[PDB]
This record gives C-alpha cells, structure tokens and sequence, in this order.
C-alpha cells in the first residue's frame, strides 16, 4: 500500500 | 471489545481484511486495513479479480462528490470518483457514520487475485489523502462522528488461513503477553516511527541510525514484506548471510525471486538469525527492542514440500515495518497520544526454543539525530 510523499 | 475479537481474515500473503457495508441497504464487502494510506476505496465495477463490488445505483444513501481520485501506492494504483455513503463495520463499534468513499473505476496491478477483498481502509493521517488533505480519512469521520476514542489496535495472527484482531477505540488485553512499550509517532501523515539501532542474532549492524530511517520508517500493515532502505537492505542481507553460516543460498533467493524448500516438518529456522529493531522510547536516552523470528520473515508460499519466500526486501522510499514485523505483535496506534505501542503478541508464530519479543529499556544517546530531516 501510498507512494509519492 | 470481545464482539471484535477475531475480526480479521485473509490468505496468507493476501492480506488482512475487515468485514464493512456501505451504502442503503447495506453492502457488504471486505476491505483490507492499511496503516500505509488514508483513502477509504472500494471496487466499484466488475473486475476479473471481485467477486462482488460496490453498486453505487443501488444505495440511496450515496453521494456524488463529482470528482475524480487517483491513487497510486508501492505496489498497484487506481483511480475513481469520489463520494461518500453510510458505514458501518458489523464485527466493530455499533455505529454508522457518513464518510468519503472512492468508487474505483480503474486499477493496475492492485488487486490479488484469489484475495477475497474488495477494498482498502486507509487508516493513516489526513497529510497523505488523496487528491488532499481535506479528503476526511474514515477513521477521522468515525472519531468525530461518534464516540469511540481516538485509537485503534491490530493483532495480526500469521501462517493457508490467516486472521486476527481490529480494536476499534481501545486496547485488549487477551492479544498479548509482557508488557507495552511505546514509541513516538514522529510526525502524522504516515504512522512514521524512529529505529535508533538494529542487530541480527544479536551483532549490531553498526550503520549510522539515520540510515536506517532514510527517508523516514513506517508501520504499514498493509505491505507485506520488511522493507529496508537500499543501503540497509545490503547490509542485512550480508549480516544475515554470514549468520546463516551452514547453508548457502543463491542470489536470487535473497532478491525474493527463489523459493527455498524442505521437507514438510523439517524446516530447520535454527539455521537463521533473529532480527531486532531498537525503537525511540518516550524518554530520554531509552529505547526498546522487538525481535521477530525467521518465522515471520520467511514467508510460506502455497504437497509435501514447505516452501519459503524471503520476505525482507529493498526500498527507495525508507523502511516499511509490514506484515513481516507486525505479525509478531500487538501493535497500538494511540493516535489521541500521538505513540505506536508494541507488545508481544498472543498469537504469533514460534517455535519451542525462540519466540518474538519486545524488551527495554536500553540506552541510547542522541537518538532524535536517528531521524532523517525531509
């Protein structure tokens, strides 16, 4: 599971 | 709490799921708990891979926000319309709330084929919904909404059958064993923690602690793996290596793309090390330890034959504490006072001469300079 941050 | 014990299912290495029902009447689907976003999202449309799905056309209760969402994780991505709809959770608090739900349209390699869920909760912070940080996560919608305390807890229990716990608003007591230690979360978008040291059988990997938080660690129970930052990750592998003296292994079982097998029975774990993590503790200079076994990061994959995938894997964006560490513990996210506590947990799997633990304290200077600073 969140990508990018 | 009781009426939430054993709340959880999946297949081993698919992933743990919740019963919910959105929508009037209700819906009922399973949904995958993930400490690693903050989207509540659900299968909106038939795809080869859902046995049922969410039919908005059929609620009355639904609302369209006219919007569009993407988001794409470490694994997989979709993309949807945002909406919101009535939830409940049946195995849970007995409530419903209003909450924002996206309707997935779209996906890639997101989900599992044979996994019998058909959604993700997001559980982290507001900082990382998407399309942004006014998308109200569900469990910020359920706190407001009702009056379950700002807490959750999970237990969950490993191997083809898995399952486990979801405290919803508190902790409980029967999921495990010794005692809680707590952890600051560092910062809340992710449930982002601090490791200050690592050992394998007890050899310090003797890195520079920042290294081991590049660019920041989280508990995500929704990844599987251990995941480590590149460097770190070639660090334990040849630590690991080293400790597994009486056996070599190719390269490619390290890279998690060989199984290794043995006999039914006769699996023999002595061979591998434990592996400790030292977390920042709530005072100065003290830290704690969880250990996990190489039941936990070696993985059983699905005759006569046990066979094993190595679960400890690289990362290019820090350390994922996921189902490989979480599995061994009772995992706290206090989110009312901002700390990830960790105890042994009742239903981990063990052997008769090693088993998973959390100890302390420890002590360790400087450990707010562990933290890597963007």
């Amino acid at each position: 599971f969140l990508a990018x941050p | 709490f009781v009426e939430m014990v054993d709340n959880l299912r999946g297949k081993s290495g698919q992933g743990y799921y919740v019963e919910m029902t959105v929508g009037s009447p209700p819906q009922t689907l399973n949904i995958l708990v993930d400490t690693g976003s903050s989207n509540f999202a659900v299968g909106a449309a038939p795809h080869p891979f859902l046995h049922r799905y969410y039919q908005r056309q059929l609620s009355s209760t639904y609302r369209d926000l006219r919007k569009g969402v993407y988001v794409p994780y470490t694994q997989g991505a979709w993309a949807g319309e945002l909406g919101t709809d009535l939830v409940s959770i049946p195995h849970g608090p007995n409530v419903t709330v209003r909450a924002n739900i996206a309707a997935i349209t779209e996906s890639d390699k997101f989900f599992i084929n044979g996994s019998n869920w058909e959604g993700i909760l997001g559980l982290a912070y507001a900082e990382i919904a998407r399309p942004d940080d006014s998308l109200e996560p569900f469990f910020d919608s359920l706190v407001k909404q009702t009056h379950v305390p700002n807490l959750f807890s999970l237990q969950l229990c490993g191997a083809a059958s898995v399952g486990g716990s979801m405290i919803i608003g508190g902790i409980d007591h029967s999921l495990y064993t010794g005692s809680l230690w707590y952890t600051p979360i560092r910062r809340e978008w992710y449930y982002e923690v601090i490791i200050v040291r690592v050992e394998i059988n007890g050899q310090d990997l003797k890195m520079d602690c920042k290294e081991y938080n590049y660019d920041k660690s989280i508990v995500d129970s929704g990844t599987t793996n251990l995941r480590l930052p590149k460097k770190v990750f070639e660090a334990a592998v040849k630590s690991i290596k080293a400790a597994s003296s009486t056996e070599k292994f190719p390269d490619g079982f390290w890279l998690g793309e060989q199984l290794v097998c043995w006999q039914a029975g006769t699996t023999p774990w002595n061979i591998f090390p434990v592996i400790s993590l030292y977390l920042m503790g709530e005072v100065t200079n003290q830290s704690f330890r969880i250990t996990i076994l190489p039941q936990q990061y070696l993985r059983p994959v699905e005759s006569q034959d046990d066979c094993y995938k190595f679960a400890i894997s690289q990362s290019s964006t820090g350390t994922v504490m996921g189902a490989v560490i979480m599995e061994g513990f009772y995992v706290v996210f206090d989110r009312a006072r901002k700390r990830i506590g960790f105890a042994v947990s009742a239903c981990h799997v063990h052997d008769e001469f090693r088993t998973a633990a959390v100890e302390g304290p420890f002590v360790t200077l400087d450990m707010e300079d562990c933290g890597y600073n963007i």
